[PDB]
RNA sequence: AGGGGAUCGAAGAUGAUCAGAUACCGUCGUAGUCUUAACCAUAAACUAUGCCGACUAGGGAUCGGGUGGUGUUUUUUUAAUGACCCACUCGGCACCUUACGAGAAAUCAAAGUCUUUGGGUUCUGGGGGGAGUAUGGUCGCAAGGCUGAAACUUAAAGGAAUU
């Protein structure tokens, strides 16, 4: 019987466990949760202005060798320390 | 080791195959036969060639081998193919007139064919 | 065999099958007379009797209980009913 | 246990046809069986059944010629609507020229293109093709 | 991956069974799993026969012989070559 | 099959096996046909007549070909009493 | 020069046979890529791609490189052949060869009018190598080959107009699918659609009636 | 059918009788052979020579339908019937593989012993499985002198007949020798017994 | 790590949070 | 918590070997190994394969019951019974050969009858770590059992086979 209900009148048994093995996807988890809203940096938005605290510089993982001249800044309204990235080549020298 | 190498084997077994008397049970007289039948160009080559062959030619007489081919294996076996025994072969024979059958088998008789000497056991 | 007769078994065929496994269910029993010495009294004796028949004329054992069939008393004499 | 008769009696004609056997031994028999033999011997994919009495359910043994290729049932039997039997046809049959689905109405028991034509639709019973 | 149908050995249809203790390593393996040897010879060793049947009392007719079972465990019946590896086809072979 | 004025689409319509009716692949390397010659009277093969029976595959890899064999011979007369139906 | 060692070969070189069909029906075993072209001189190559395949040895390895090409007439004829050479062009060679023996021919159908000529497929065939699955649905005329690149150019050359097309499993193994979708295209005359129903007489193999130009 | 002058005469059925052709094997049996006849006590299961028979002029017929007498091929392992295939590839044409049978003579189109039959006629199919195997890539049918023991995988024209034994292996191939040769035209009338001793298939000791 | 060494050490690692709980609560 | 406590023997004490050895090896040795009464609810607790039902290639052996064969042997040569031989049947632990069929393959009489997808039903899994961790409930004298995350981090882990 494939291991799952076949009967006319047995809904309940499979919306019931759709609603538990959906739990295990990553995206469903991720948007009833609400993880966005509560731990997100960006507070489920696409941009987020901030206050440049200071100049940041990191250093590449394996098989590779740069620094990638990041950034630090503190978001408005969140309040968190986060750190960025400026991505074009003389461009650190803009910011400040 | 004295192992001889597949070009003196082969060769050697060709010789035989076409000059079954030219190559006599002895070394030195076939030896320069050799020569004169197959083209060598080493002296040592044709000296071991003629004594796989005359070691051959004596395993012959001995009975035969494997892989002779020699254009007169044929002769004995083609004669030798007519047996043929003269009464008794296995047939009215080797019993007093009657086939000795069993219960079984004589059920199979009387089926279409029941018109058989039949010995029952 | 891909071509035979499911539907017209030998004899052969049938007798050899369980009698669940027939084309049509069936017994494999049989009801037999048995007699005691003297009187004849006949009575009918299933052949897995289960228990020890006697005729109630005569207080005499006819069959012995057994797992298959019964095994009749050997001063009796038997016949297909 | 057994809980639907027409499965299994299918599920043995059909492993019967891939065995290259021309007869199957049917024994959960059924009226919905008989019937649905009937329908398949009118477009000729199976050959003769008769139908074994006891005073039982009973047994039923129908000769197969090499023309039938997959016999299945639709459990649960869903209630198709007169509009769905188009969608089920396409999802339960090779090609649109041949191939019957069989369905169970409150006309009896036919198949899909019959259904059409008397404007009548019940339960889906299987496919035969 | 799989090995052998079956996996231990010899146990089909039982579950458990007494285990047994190797005469060499003093391992304890079950009693299927062990491998086991009969021992059937002589008292004495080869040859020397017939020194004992000269110095021997009554027309000799002793020839006594020992009889022992061994149970080995699969790492000693290796390391004694009691039990050697095969192939994958003569693994089959029994 | 055929299109709308009855000419006949689709090449090579296939055989089909004498045992059990399916259709023989082109690439179904199993499939032999058999041929049995035709007796006339004085006991002597007439060439040129034969009787054709096809054996799919699937029949000879089982081993029922050669009781397929006897059941068509014995059916068209060829063979008299070497099959069986109510075995 | 030829010279055909097969009896096949030596009856289509003599000139009595002059059609596939024959062979196809009669289900005659052919390896001779003479006799392949000589019955279907329209016959066209199309490669997929190189991939190499690399054994470990001792010192380095051994790179081989494995081609797949298809080989098949866009009316109704389709073949397929992998072989792995040292050389890229040596692989596509012996691939067209390959393909050429291993030619398979189509059954064409509809979706379905009773009209014009066969476009889609009749029936619904599917083919497994592996893991993959591809299932070729009979499509609406217009539709196209809905597919891969791959299997698209593969049934363009196999003579399909339209026709839908499934797959399942890990189908970027272009090999397996090619393979699989091969298959599907080999078991559309194996389905029994009704209309070839009618009971007809076996032919007799032409190799019974042309045996006098056989051998010698 | 027949002229009715195929029946089995009772000289032939005691010749057959004489081999202990109809001596079978013991509770072995395939279930694709129905030909066995009762039982003997011993165990030995009895062979119907009636059915074999008419097995027999039946693969006469097939051998009779090849038109060139020499896409017949007769091939045998075992060491009983060596000398009955090459005394059956000299009377009624064919080609012997009598003794080893190499791998690909069949498939494998450029070796020295490739050839293209038509029908195969193999003596133990248990002991010519290789033969058999390769008659099915290539499209040709098998005729085999069985057992009820042995197997019939592949096997299209049966022939039961006793395989462990040279008395049965070469009475069977003379007498499909002396079928054939009947229909092919050359032996003159069905009734007159052939003019060669039927120990001339058979095979010496040494 | 094996298993069980894996899963003692975090058994008497959770042995040692449990002692140090039951002092406060 | 009692009885019992001979061998083996978590801990521990020594003898060594070793650069180090509170490990492997040797000699002792407590708890324990046995049992009574009450708890613990775990395992590679595995056939890593849930339960019920139907169909499908053959072959032999074996366990339990039954049937038949003037079958063999056995006591009083010869009745029974019993023990064996042959044939058949039902349920089993299983096994040998093939691969229609399935599977990624190793392999499987099911792990087959699944893209020709549907016999009935239950449970579990959605990349690898974090983690079966933290917390909250619940059971337990405790050790621990059941339910059971998140933050964060990574582009790989993993399975079967080839050289």
């Amino acid at each position: 019987g494939k291991g799952k209900p076949r009967g006319l009148n047995s809904a309940r048994k499979l919306r019931v466990h759709r609603r538990n093995n959906r739990w295990a996807e990553n995206n469903y988890k991720k948007r009833l949760l609400g993880t966005a809203f509560k731990s997100s940096p960006f507070g489920g938005s696409s941009h987020a202005k901030g206050i440049v605290l200071e100049k940041l510089g990191i250093e590449s993982k394996q098989p590779n060798s740069a620094i990638r001249k990041c950034v630090r800044v503190q978001l408005i309204k969140n309040g968190k320390k986060v750190t960025a990235f400026v991505p074009n080549d003389g461009c650190l020298n803009f910011v400040d | 080791g004295r192992v001889r190498t597949k070009t003196v084997k082969r060769a050697s077994k060709a010789l035989i195959e076409r000059y079954y008397p030219k190559l006599t049970l002895d070394f030195q007289t076939n030896k320069r036969l050799c020569d004169e039948i197959a083209t060598i160009q080493s002296k040592r080559l044709r000296n071991k060639i003629a004594g796989y062959t005359t070691h051959l030619m004596k395993r012959i007489q001995k009975g035969p081998v494997r892989g002779i081919s020699f254009k007169l294996q044929e002769e004995e076996r083609e004669r030798k193919d007519q047996y043929v025994p003269e009464v008794s072969a296995l047939d009215l024979s080797r019993s007093n007139g009657v086939l000795n059958v069993d219960n079984q088998t004589s059920d199979l008789v009387k089926s279409l064919g029941l018109k058989l000497p039949l010995s029952v056991i | 065999v891909l071509v035979q007769d499911l539907l017209h078994p030998t004899a052969a065929s049938e007798a050899r099958k369980h009698k669940l496994k027939t084309l049509v269910q069936g017994p494999r029993s049989y009801f037999l007379d048995v007699k005691c010495p003297g009187c004849l009294n006949i009575t009918t004796v299933f052949s897995h009797a289960q228990t020890a028949v006697t005729c109630e004329s005569c207080s005499t054992i006819l069959c012995t209980p057994t797992g298959g069939k019964a095994k009749l008393s050997e001063g009796t004499s038997f016949r297909r009913k | 246990t057994r809980s639907s008769v027409l499965a299994d009696a299918l599920n043995a004609i059909n492993n019967a046809e891939k065995t290259g056997k021309r007869q199957v031994l049917i024994r959960p028999s059924s009226k919905v069986i008989i019937k649905f033999l009937q329908v398949m011997q009118k477009h000729g994919y199976i050959g003769e059944f008769e139908y074994i009495d006891d005073h039982r359910s009973g047994k039923i043994v129908v000769q197969l010629n090499g023309r039938l290729n997959k016999c299945g049932v639709i459990s649960p039997r869903f209630n198709v609507k007169i509009g769905d039997i188009e969608k089920w046809t396409a999802n339960l049959l090779p090609a649109r020229q041949f191939g019957y689905v069989i369905l169970t109405t409150s006309a009896g028991i036919m198949d899909h293109e019959e259904a059409r034509r008397k404007h009548v639709s019940g339960k889906i019973l299987g496919f035969v093709y | 991956p799989k090995k052998r149908a079956s996996n231990g050995r010899n146990k089909k249809g039982r579950g458990h069974v007494k285990p047994v203790r190797c005469v060499n390593c003093s391992k304890s393996i079950p009693k299927d799993k062990a491998i086991k040897r009969m021992a059937i010879r002589n008292i004495v060793e080869a040859a020397a026969v017939r020194d004992l049947s000269e110095a021997s009392v009554y027309p000799e007719y002793a020839l006594p012989k020992t009889y022992n079972k061994l149970h080995y465990c699969v790492s000693c019946a290796i390391h004694a070559r009691i039990v050697r590896v095969r192939s994958r086809e003569d693994r089959k072979n029994r | 099959m055929e299109n709308d004025k009855g000419q006949l689409v689709e090449l090579y319509v296939p055989r089909k096996c004498s045992a059990t009716n399916r259709i023989i692949k082109a690439d179904d390397h199993a499939s032999v046909q058999i041929n049995v010659a035709k007796v006339d009277e004085e006991g002597r093969a007439i060439p040129g007549e034969y009787v054709t029976y096809a054996l799919s595959g699937y029949v000879r890899s089982r081993g029922e070909s050669d009781d397929s064999l006897n059941r068509l011979a014995q059916n068209d007369g060829l063979l008299k009493n070497v099959w069986s139906y109510s075995r | 020069g030829w010279v055909p060692v097969t009896k096949l070969g030596r009856l289509v070189k003599a000139g009595k046979i002059t059609t596939i069909e024959e062979i196809f029906l009669h289900s005659l075993p052919v390896k001779e890529f003479q006799i392949i072209d000589t019955l279907l001189p329209g016959l066209q190559d199309e490669v997929m791609n190189i991939k190499p395949v690399q054994k470990q040895t001792r010192a380095g390895q051994r790179t081989r490189f494995k081609a797949v090409v298809v080989v098949g007439d866009s009316n109704g004829h389709v073949g397929l052949g992998i072989k792995t050479a040292k050389e890229v062009a040596g692989a596509i060679r012996a691939g067209i060869i390959i393909a050429k023996l291993s030619v398979i021919p189509i059954r064409r159908g509809y979706w379905g009018t009773n009209l014009g000529q066969p476009h889609s497929l009749a029936t619904k065939t599917t083919g497994k190598c592996g893991s993959v699955t591809v299932r070729l649905i009979p499509a609406p005329r217009g539709s196209g080959i809905v597919a891969s690149p791959a299997v698209k150019k593969l049934l363009q050359l196999a003579g399909v107009e339209d026709v839908y097309t499934q797959s399942n499993g890990k189908t970027r193994t272009l090999e397996n699918t090619l393979k699989a979708a091969f298959v599907a295209i080999g078991n559309t005359y194996g389905f029994l659609t009704p209309n070839l129903w009618a009971e007809q007489p076996l032919p007799v193999s032409p190799l019974d009636i042309y045996s006098d130009e056989a051998s010698a | 059918s027949l002229p009715a002058t195929f029946d089995l005469t009772p000289e032939d059925a005691q010749l057959l009788l004489a081999a202990n052709t109809h001596l079978g094997a013991r509770n072995v049996q395939v279930h694709q052979e129905p030909y066995v006849f009762n039982a003997r006590p011993d165990g030995v299961h009895v062979i119907n020579v009636g059915k074999t028979w008419e097995k027999l002029v039946l693969a006469a017929r097939i051998i009779a339908a090849i038109p060139n007498p020499e896409d017949v091929v007769a091939i045998s392992s075992r060491t009983f019937g060596q000398r009955a295939v090459l005394k059956f590839a000299a009377h009624t044409g064919a080609t012997p593989i009598a003794g080893r049978f190499t791998p690909g003579s069949f498939t494998n189109y450029i070796t020295r012993s490739f050839k293209e039959p038509r029908l195969v006629i193999v003596t133990d199919p248990r002991s010519d499985a290789q033969a058999i195997k390769e008659a099915s890539y290539v499209n040709i049918p098998v005729i085999a002198l069985t057992d009820l023991d042995s197997p019939s995988e592949f096997v299209d024209v049966a022939i039961p007949c006793n395989n462990r034994g040279k008395h049965s292996i070469g009475l069977i191939w003379y007498l499909l020798a002396r079928e054939v040769l009947r229909l092919r035209g050359a032996l003159v009338d069905r009734t007159q017994p052939w003019s060669i001793m039927p120990d001339l298939y058979f095979y010496r000791d040494p | 790590m094996r298993a069980k060494w894996r899963k003692k050490r975090t058994r008497r690692l959770k042995r040692k949070r449990r002692k140090v709980r039951a002092r406060s609560k």
